[PDB]
């Protein structure tokens, strides 16, 4: 898998692939690796499909109980720490999760938290998680600036997944785009790599390694 | 040392139409190179227009189907005979499967039926409860043989409109119950030829708003 | 003394019958169910004028589709609400759907009798559980510490309940609009309340399929109180 | 986690038009040592069911006690214990099937393969298999151990599918079973000549046959086998 | 008097007053009637409302496809005992692939109620139950009392003014027992029976609750417009 | 374990053990809370039948739960220590999981929850304690004053008093406190608090404790001389 | 996690901690602060197993903060180190031990003395003039043996620390993305922003 | 990963005429890396001295544990614990953890205040008592110490002579072990005075 | 076991 | 059941008092008087033994004054057996703190924990409270010399001079009369004995009926010494002040 | 450990 989330002037951009594998067998190319916990909170999935899907759905329940009890939307910090404290209780049992908790609140602003199953919890501006993270980093880091427009940021996020989708054997299918603002998350569509690659190759003039 | 798991072979296949869904499975049960039964059904009517199959290790398969059937019964008791929606069933099965995350059910689970809009639905699960709604899913021993054929014939993958220079894709469309059963029968005859654990018989359970109908077809017995 | 789970010669549980006396001493709470929604209204009853009345929370959200009003020893309700909220969210996690208002009420009522020699005494609080589901539409339930619950078209609980219930008997019909129900709760509250009714000592809420459960602002309730008084003078 | 010590070999069985036949040799092996020669591995439950057990004999003797206890418990506060509320083969099987799977799931299995042969109250033939893994299957013919490899092929020539059951008589079916037991004596190194056979018929009821022997054996052709290739004397 | 403090104390005449007070809660409860033929068993229950704004307390609970009861007294206790029956019926199915005998159902309720009458701290169940079912020995009707006494009957009634219906069924015994392969006629006999226990009030559409189980009939409950046929 | 239901209902619908716990609060030394425009002040009575005390080491009546929240009480001193300890632990536990200090409302709701649990738990009597919990929410300048009582009910107060002769000082605050215009400054808020205690106390010597809480964890306790200046000023204005 | 250094000088303790957080063949972050303030005059740096490090650090921080509120009093650096050691000493014979190594730099206000404590995951405590954890020690200890003097100023201590970081950047295989430096003295804890 | 030889170190105890001596090195390392040259392995609870070699976390833990136990002993008995009694307490405490032991080689030394008899004892890791007239050795250079003590030692040495014998025994043993040395401490213990000397030894 |  | 025989030790009176705490305090009021006096350079603990017999072994006896650690002592008033349970708990709590922090326990922390144990017996468990009052005399490097008292209620307070047990009303009036803040230990010793001498129910105060202890910094340079007085030392101090 |  390949998931990236980065912070910029216009908020947060979240891009994921859609490929699920069982070894060298491609199980599915139509998997939702982004979970919509609430209108201002997004969760990304990498590693074990069952582990990520089960516990990030459970995280959504805990965030709902927080706003019922406290009459206030949970902070990205608190939400990320509920998940990180949960997986830490299971440390050594063999959970497999690479996770990014992305969202906006008034007190925090736009925030991204990396949370993995060996209990690591990191705040940061850029994260790439999954088998194809290094391929995504390569394109993202070399083109990243804070002053990117919402249009350019969305494209770079999309192009960084495509880059990994191409080179990483265990990444591909389609790109799912999200943009997180002060007003909440906005879905920017599903993009099949089948059509997106040739469209990008032609328009951008990149991917000269491939027989055109 | 005692190995609690075994492989009972066989293969299953779920396809979703517009106003129907099919869940098919071969009736062969095996261990190693021996045939246990030529007719041992593993596609079950669970009530509320949900059909379910848990292919792989038959013991874990039967245990799961038994537990879900029981889950449906108690849903009726606890919620004033309310009909369990296919999406609600799917989430319930995730919790059943993931409950044994550290001693898993060694099965690939597929359920079929109608969603709350009356449209055909298929849900497929890994052994520890990761699940996803699809138009199309093959499961079990011959999944690797059947699935790429379904990609080509159901979802029309890699097929382009003739003379469009491979620019316009073949358009997606719902298949008739007649056209779907043709693909199921051809999927299973093909699987039977090239996989030793598949054959004997094919049992299809078709789900419409009218209820659950069955169809049976012979397969090669070698 | 005597056992907590003892039967009286008449065949009632002493501790359950004594908790019902506690609920009669509690502040008034009124619920009215219509085809446009369910209205919940309560008497706040501040013990002193220094007490900030907006901190009196006697109407409570369980889920987006289920609200709750309370009367009696309101401290006892905190764990009942906590259970209801967990039940509602837990059901959504297991079944990917909203939980039936009746199933939620039944879950709360299972706590009621889990007392003896489990907790030491029954709850000293009655709940009006109002909600909506796709199956049975708009519903109002009265949950007692006996573990029994009835569905009601309208129901009053607390000190002014027997007087208010007799009033609700005459006024309620199956064609009440939400706006008519709002005024009816305000009207009957003003009748049975000791102090004069205003937006600071009385609170309105409602649950509608579209907007879910909403506690009304003091500004919104004040306009309905002013609308109510004008309509009563108008004939 | 066990290892079987004293073991019983193949249990073989098939359906016929009116009922079921089941058979199993009377040997308790101790590895390669043929230790015990008086072991009954067919255990009748009431007058309508026989449970054939292969694998560990200590675990078999435990299952004997469970079935014996099940009959006692069923009779408690049951005026119809010998009529409408008598134990069915389907009840006895499902109980064992539950136990076998619970034990495997606790990583402490009953090291057995079990075939429950019987006739239901409505006259239907019951034949179903369960083993140490809790795996269950039904078939016109069922066999455990070497029986699955050598008996089934011979029994399936008689009853190949469901439609062949009404066409198969108890004479034909019993003959096929007795032939299969002989083949198993030729080719199974942990089998004995002595065996028990049980017929559960919907008309004549339970017929239990003890101290049967494999006979009409072909050995004469052995005299003409000299060396392994080139030897003539 | 001095011997009604708890269930663990006998009176000088050998009575358990706490059990007798629990029995009293049933008499205060709303009337419910049970009766059976050879093919079908029927429950008829008069439901009670708090007032005209309230719903009518549901008296009939399903336990399995082939079994269910009606209640009179503490409804929460009926929920506990019905839930226990559902589990015992369900255990019989999963483990033995066997529908639980209506007689065993009774024996299990009897033994559960008894344990609450011999131990300090606990209290007797404050509800009576009428269990109907169709098993391998045909139709059955049971009367459960929270003393632990379970009784198999052709017909009976429990609750307030139950003596009226019980006298009627005692007269009608020979007639209604032979209503075989006719659901509607057996229900009519049950509805006519419960009518003998009415005072001032009559059977309305949201007042009457009927349940039936039989040879080719799963346990099914009829409420609202479905029972309008029988008024 | 000891199981007895000590807190139970009486025929008239009262829980006497909860009502007798309130009588213990009524016996306790007076405690008053007054919240101004940009501060809360906690005043506390100290009975003067105890001379030869060591005021350095004697437990102070006002306790810090966190750096931004304080808790005063009236009733059984030994009982108060158990509530304060639990609250202080819950304050650190909240910082550890939510990465944010407790709100005054949340800390109050917790303490009130603990008091409630002891009114329907077997083998335990209710807390013979009512609390005033005051402070400022993180990154907030709105003053917060809450009251809890043995029953477990809690609520927000513009100003409130608890303990012995609390009805007299509540009478005073009810006519002297304006909702429309709370004490604008720290001096005004402290003076109104001291005035309210001087209706009940006896002498304004070592009988009055005053603690001032301000936004962003700014809590300080006034000394004898500082408080004595307010007592001297109020008495001179009174003679009119 | 990897590099954590500590130098006790005349009037202060200086803790340097690497900023790199590496997992696999990816440096995920280059600005990580591997330290928690336990009390106003006590700082603890930590390095070891992923998850365990922060979980242990924050758990200690919560307990010291609780003590500070309860007694309205700051625990001595000696007292805090003894508490932390006992927690690790318990941990090592647990089902799953904390694999966390720590330095505790503190200023004792009663003694008017800086104190540096080096505690490994076994619960092995030592007071040192200078300490290090992991491979860092194999370079820094011999360097500090030579250049360190006990009467140095904070500015001299920082120059001595620069000499350690330069040697590590030259000879260490892995890129640890520089260090965050913090000074503990009579006035409390402050961070050097330009290093 | 051998707990007894990670940190390294040695203790030796000897008996003289109306006196006992106990001595230890000062090294604490992590295998090859020397970490501390101040880590003392000899503690005392009243007039009873305890040396502990082995895993340093257990050396610290046991010191804290025996301080705890001797403190409660003194409050209840209203007298200081004697060497013979303390020896039994150490043995009990170690064997309490029989199937999860402290990786230590403790050595008790002291003079009985009542009888005036010099007493020394050694223990294994599971708590077995090794009582000796002459000397006890413990640590990573125990072989070396056994060789030095067995040759150098003679009975009824005067405190000043006993000091030279135990000091030369420790120093020469420590110089033939990689994980021992880095400084040494010698306690000379008479009936009612105790002298503590730091030795000058090679620092490699 | 599905991977991501 | 057993409900019939339950005293209900942990309930409120209608007035809001704890019956069993009040009655335990009534019990302690008949116990031998114990006095604590805190001076600027030490603390005195004095205690009157309960009506002594002439054949009681006086030298190897401990009724009133117990040692908790090297820096803290207590004077007891009430059931000796009850006190010894709480003392053994206190002694352990002190060693637990030393083991954890490698520092002697501050006096107030030890007093709070012992007082918290007593509080427990008044709120839950359905057991009788400990019929014991303590006078804690101790020193730590934070507050220096400290006197406390705890009682069955689990309430504790700090004092300059205090009495517990019999005739506290009379004793507290005499202490309040003759105490002052700049007092020395030797003066406090004299006050303690003069107070017991007047408030005693006996004919005349003698050495055999007294337990006496001082916590001075009278050791050599910045360290605290506990002195539990021997019979002969009490006899000498009683003659020196001129009571016998 | 020790052995004999
Ligand atoms: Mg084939
Ligand atoms: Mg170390
Ligand atoms: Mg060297």
């Amino acid at each position: 898998t390949t998931t990236l989330a980065f912070r910029f002037q216009g908020g947060i951009i979240v891009a994921v692939d859609s490929r699920a594998t069982a070894g060298n067998w491609v199980a599915s190319q139509t998997v939702k690796k982004v979970i919509e916990i609430n209108p201002f909170l997004l969760g990304t999935m990498a590693g074990g499909a069952a582990d990520c899907q089960f516990w990030e759905t459970w995280l959504g329940s805990q965030c709902r109980l927080h706003e019922l009890r406290e009459k206030e939307r949970i902070s990205v910090a608190a939400a990320s720490k509920i998940l990180s404290n949960l997986v830490y209780q299971y440390k050594g049992a063999g959970l497999s999760m690479g996770t990014m908790i992305c969202g906006y609140t008034r007190k925090e602003g736009p925030t991204i938290y990396y949370v993995d199953s060996d209990g690591t919890r990191l705040k940061g501006d850029i994260f790439c998680v999954g088998s194809g993270q290094t391929f995504a980093y390569g394109v993202l880091d070399s083109n990243y600036k804070w002053d990117l427009s919402v249009e350019d940021a969305l494209y770079l996020g999309k192009r960084s997944i495509l880059a990994a989708a191409h080179r990483d054997a265990y990444s591909g299918g389609s790109v799912n785009l999200y943009h997180v603002t002060e007003d909440g998350w906005i879905y920017h569509g599903n993009h099949d790599v089948g059509e997106l690659f040739w469209k990008v190759k032609e328009e951008e003039g990149s991917f000269n390694n491939v027989i055109g | 040392q005692f190995n609690p798991y075994g492989d009972n072979g066989g293969t299953i296949l779920g396809i979703a139409g517009e106003d129907f869904a099919v869940l098919a499975g071969d009736t062969r049960n095996i261990t190693d190179y021996s045939i246990n039964s030529r007719y041992e059904p593993k596609v079950f009517d669970c009530g509320d227009n949900i059909v379910m199959s848990a292919n792989g290790f038959a013991a874990d398969g039967d245990a799961l189907v038994k537990r879900f059937k029981n889950s449906v019964k108690w849903y009726h008791f606890d919620h004033n005979d309310k009909k369990l929606s296919i999406n609600s069933a799917a989430r319930n099965i995730q919790h059943l499967l993931y409950g044994k995350r550290f001693f898993p059910y060694y099965v690939h689970t597929i359920i079929a039926g109608l969603d709350e809009d009356g449209k055909g639905a298929v849900y497929s699960f890994d052994p520890v409860g990761s699940y996803e709604r699809e138009q199309c899913r093959a499961g079990g021993a011959a999944a690797s043989l059947i699935m790429p054929f379904l990609d080509n014939q159901v979802n029309f993958k890699n097929q382009y409109e003739p003379g469009t220079n491979g620019k316009v894709k073949k358009p997606l469309k719902y298949l008739s119950v007649e056209e779907v059963i043709k693909l199921v029968r051809d999927s299973f005859t093909s699987a039977t030829e090239r996989h030793i654990q598949v054959g004997d018989g094919l049992e299809i359970l078709i789900v419409t708003k009218d209820g659950v109908r069955k169809e049976f077809y012979e397969l090669k017995r070698d | 003394d005597r056992g907590v789970s003892t039967f009286s010669p008449e065949g009632r549980l002493f501790q359950v019958e004594y908790s019902l006396e506690a609920i009669k001493l509690g502040s008034t709470a009124i619920g009215i169910a219509t085809k446009e929604g369910v209205v919940l209204g309560v008497e706040k009853r501040a013990t002193s004028p220094l007490l900030e009345s907006d901190s009196i929370e006697k109407i409570v959200e369980i889920d987006r589709h289920i609200g709750c009003a309370m009367s009696g020893l309101t401290a006892d309700a905190r764990s009942m609400i906590e259970h209801a909220r967990t039940a509602a969210v837990t059901h959504n996690l297991y079944y990917d759907e909203d939980i039936n208002v009746e199933s939620l009420t039944q879950s709360v009522c299972d706590l009621a009798l889990r007392f003896g020699e489990l907790m030491s005494r029954p709850f000293g609080v009655a709940l009006l559980i109002a909600g909506h589901d796709a199956d049975d539409g708009y519903q109002l339930f009265h949950a007692e510490p006996s573990g029994t619950f009835y569905r009601y078209n309208a129901k009053a609980i607390g000190s002014g309940s027997e007087g208010a219930q007799a009033e609700l008997l005459n006024e309620w019909h199956s064609s009440l609009t939400l706006k008519e129900a709002e005024l009816l709760v305000l009207k009957i509250l003003k009748q049975v309340m000791e102090e004069k009714l205003d937006e600071n000592n009385a609170q309105l809420s409602c649950i509608t399929k579209q907007d879910g459960f909403k506690i009304y602002d003091n500004e919104k309730t004040a306009e309905l109180i002013k609308e109510l008084k004008e309509k009563e003078a108008a004939e | 986690t066990q290892q079987p010590i004293v073991t019983g070999t193949s249990v073989i069985s098939m359906k016929y038009d009116n009922g079921v036949i089941i058979a199993a040799d009377n040997l308790g092996s101790y590895g390669s040592l043929l230790r015990f020669n008086g072991v009954e591995r067919l255990i009748p439950v009431g007058d309508n069911t026989v449970v054939g057990i292969s694998g560990d004999i200590s675990d078999m003797q435990h299952i004997e006690r469970l079935l014996k206890d099940l009959v006692t418990e069923n009779a408690y506060d049951n005026p119809l214990a010998d009529a409408e509320e008598a134990l069915e083969p389907s009840y006895i099987f499902e109980y064992l099937a539950t136990v076998m799977y619970q034990r495997r799931s606790k990583m402490n299995p009953l090291w057995n393969a079990i075939i429950v042969a019987g006739v239901q109250s409505n006259g239907d033939q019951f034949l179903r298999y369960v083993n140490l893994l809790g795996v269950t299957y039904s078939s016109p013919t069922l066999a455990t151990g070497f029986g699955a490899h050598m008996a089934n092929p011979l029994l399936r020539k008689v009853v190949d599918r469901e439609s062949d059951i009404p066409k198969t008589t108890v004479q034909v079916a019993e003959e096929a079973i007795v032939n299969a037991m002989r083949v198993l004596y030729y080719r199974d190194a942990r089998s004995s000549r002595n065996f028990s056979l049980a017929i559960i018929d919907k008309n004549t009821g339970l017929t239990f046959k003890k101290n049967l022997q494999v006979e009409n054996m072909k050995w004469d052709f052995a005299k003409d086998i000299k060396g392994y290739g080139t030897q003539k004397i | 008097n001095n011997y009604d403090g708890d269930t663990v104390t006998f009176s000088p005449t050998g009575r358990l007053f706490q059990v007798e007070y629990a029995l009293e809660a049933i008499k205060q409860g709303s009337v419910t009637v049970g009766l059976r033929s050879n093919t079908h068993a029927v429950l008829v229950a008069l439901k009670r409302n708090a007032d005209e704004l309230s719903s009518y307390q549901k008296k009939i609970i399903k336990c399995d496809e082939h079994m269910g009861l009606s209640l009179a007294g503490l409804a929460p206790d009926a929920r506990v005992l019905s839930n226990y029956l559902r589990q015992q019926c369900n255990y019989s199915s999963l483990v033995f692939n066997r529908k639980l005998a209506v007689e065993r159902a009774g024996h299990l309720l009897c033994d559960k109620a008894q344990k609450n009458t011999q131990s300090y701290g606990g209290r007797p169940y404050g509800v009576g139950l009428l269990i109907i079912g169709y098993d391998k020995s045909g139709a059955h009707l049971l009367e459960f009392q929270p003393s632990g006494n379970v009784t198999e009957l052709y017909g009976t009634a429990i609750g307030a003014r139950s003596q009226g219906a019980k006298t009627y069924l005692e007269r009608t015994l020979d007639t209604f027992i032979k209503i075989d392969g006719n659901p509607d006629e057996l229900i009519k006999a049950g509805v006519e029976a419960i009518s003998q226990s009415l005072r001032d009030e009559s059977l309305t559409v949201d007042n009457l609750s009927i349940a039936i189980v039989g040879k080719d009939t799963p346990f099914t409950i009829y409420d609202g417009e479905a029972v309008a046929k029988y008024i | 374990g000891y199981d007895r239901a000590l807190s139970i209902f009486s025929p008239d619908g009262h829980i006497f053990q909860v009502e007798y716990a309130l009588e213990a609060v009524k016996r306790g030394t007076c405690a008053v809370g007054v919240k101004g425009k940009n501060c809360v002040v906690l005043g506390c009575e100290r009975r003067s039948t105890l001379k030869l005390q060591d005021t350095r080491i004697t437990p102070s009546k006002v306790s810090k739960i966190d750096s931004h929240v304080v808790l005063s009480f009236s009733g059984l001193n030994a009982d108060s220590r158990i509530l304060i300890e639990k609250a202080r632990v819950e304050a650190q536990s909240h910082r550890l999981t939510l990465e944010d200090p407790v709100t005054v409302e949340y800390l109050t709701r917790y303490v009130a929850g603990v008091q409630q649990r002891y009114t329907q738990s077997g083998g335990v009597r209710p807390f013979g304690v009512s609390t005033l919990i005051a402070g400022f929410d993180p990154r907030d300048d709105e003053p917060k004053l809450y009251q809890t009582e043995p029953s477990g009910i809690y609520s927000s107060w513009s100003a409130q008093t608890i303990g012995r002769n609390s009805k007299t000082v509540r009478e005073f605050l009810e006519k002297n406190y304006d909702r429309k215009e709370p004490p604008a400054t720290v001096e005004e808020c402290v003076k109104l608090t001291v005035r309210s205690l001087l209706e009940v106390v006896q002498t304004g010597a070592k009988n009055i404790e005053i603690t001032v809480v301000k936004p962003d964890s700014d809590i300080v306790a006034l000394s004898s001389e500082e408080i004595n200046q307010y007592v001297t000023q109020i008495e001179q204005e009174k003679q009119e | 996690m990897d590099i954590i250094l500590g130098i006790r000088v005349q009037d202060s303790v200086i803790l340097a901690s690497s900023k790199a957080v590496t997992r696999g063949i990816s440096v995920l972050k280059d600005s990580d602060d591997k330290t928690r303030q336990l009390s106003p005059h006590t700082l603890m740096s930590f390095a070891g197993e992923a998850g365990d490090t922060v979980q242990f650090a924050e758990y200690i921080q919560a307990n010291i903060q609780l003590y500070s509120i309860r007694e309205d009093y700051e625990l001595s650096p000696q007292a805090v180190s003894s508490f932390v050691r006992q927690e690790l000493a318990k941990s090592i014979r647990s089902r799953r031990p904390y694999q966390v190594n720590v330095l505790i730099g503190g200023y004792d206000k009663k003694k008017n003395k800086p104190e540096l404590y080096q505690i490994d995951y076994l619960g092995t405590k030592v007071e040192l003039p200078y300490g290090a954890h992991g491979y860092s020690g194999f370079y820094t200890f011999s360097l500090l043996d030579h250049h360190y003097r006990p009467d140095m100023t904070t500015e001299e201590g920082l120059d001595l620390l620069k000499l350690c970081v330069q040697e590590l950047e030259k000879r260490m295989p892995m890129d640890f993305k520089g260090v965050i430096v913090k000074i503990v003295d009579k006035d409390g804890i402050r961070q050097v922003d330009d290093f | 990963s051998d707990p007894s030889s990670i940190n390294g170190g040695i203790v030796v105890a000897m008996t003289g005429k109306d006196c006992v001596a106990i001595a230890c090195d000062l090294r604490l390392g992590s295998q090859s890396l020397g970490v501390s040259n101040k880590f003392e392995k000899i503690f005392h609870y009243g007039h009873v001295f305890l040396g502990i070699t082995g895993l340093a976390t257990d050396v610290t833990t046991l010191n804290e544990m025996f301080r705890y136990k001797t403190n409660l002993y003194k409050l209840k008995e209203e007298r200081a614990i004697e060497p013979e009694t303390f020896t039994q307490l150490v043995s009990s405490s170690l064997y309490e953890r029989r199937f999860g032991p402290y990786f230590v080689g403790p050595v008790v030394a002291g003079i009985n205040s009542k009888s005036g008899k010099p007493f020394i004892a050694g223990f294994d890791l599971i708590g077995c008592i090794d009582e000796a007239k002459d000397f006890i050795v413990s640590g990573t250079a125990s072989d070396q110490l056994f060789g030095m003590c067995e040759s150098l030692y003679e009975p009824n040495l005067e405190p000043e002579d006993l000091f030279e014998t135990i000091s030369q025994a420790l120093l020469n043993a420590a110089d033939r072990d990689a994980l021992s040395g880095w400084g040494a401490v010698v306690y000379i213990i008479k009936k009612d005075e105790v002298v503590k000397r730091y030795l000058k030894m090679r620092q490699d | 076991f599905l991977w991501x | 059941g057993s409900r019939r025989y339950d005293s209900r030790t942990t309930i409120f009176s209608p007035e809001g008092r704890l019956y069993q705490v009040e009655y335990a305090l009534e019990s302690i009021s008949h116990a031998g008087t114990a006095i604590g006096i805190m001076a600027s350079d030490g603390i005195v603990l004095a205690a009157e033994r309960k009506v002594t017999s002439t054949l009681l072994e006086q030298d190897t006896s401990t009724e009133k004054l117990y040692k908790l650690n090297d820096k803290i002592a207590v004077a007891v008033a009430g059931l000796t057996a009850d006190a010894e349970i709480l003392i053994n708990t206190a002694r352990i709590h002190a060693q637990n703190y030393l083991k954890t922090y490698n520092e002697d326990i501050p006096v107030e922390i030890l007093v709070r924990r012992l007082s918290d144990i007593k509080q427990g017996y008044t709120q839950h468990g359905g057991l009788r409270p400990f019929g014991v009052s303590f006078i804690y005399a101790g020193y730590d490097d934070r507050y220096g010399y400290q006197l406390y008292t705890s009682n069955p209620s689990g309430n504790y307070t700090g004092w300059k001079a205090i009495s517990v047990g019999a005739n506290t009303s009379a004793a507290q009036t005499l202490l309040q009369m003759d105490y002052k803040d700049d007092m020395k230990v030797d003066d406090a010793i004299e006050l303690a004995l003069k107070t017991l001498s007047k408030t005693t129910d006996s004919s005349a105060l003698t050495y055999d009926r007294l337990e006496f202890a001082t916590i001075r910094k009278g050791a050599n340079d910045g360290e605290v010494y506990q002195k539990i007085f021997k019979p002969q030392e009490i006899k000498d101090i009683l003659v020196k002040t001129g009571i016998t």
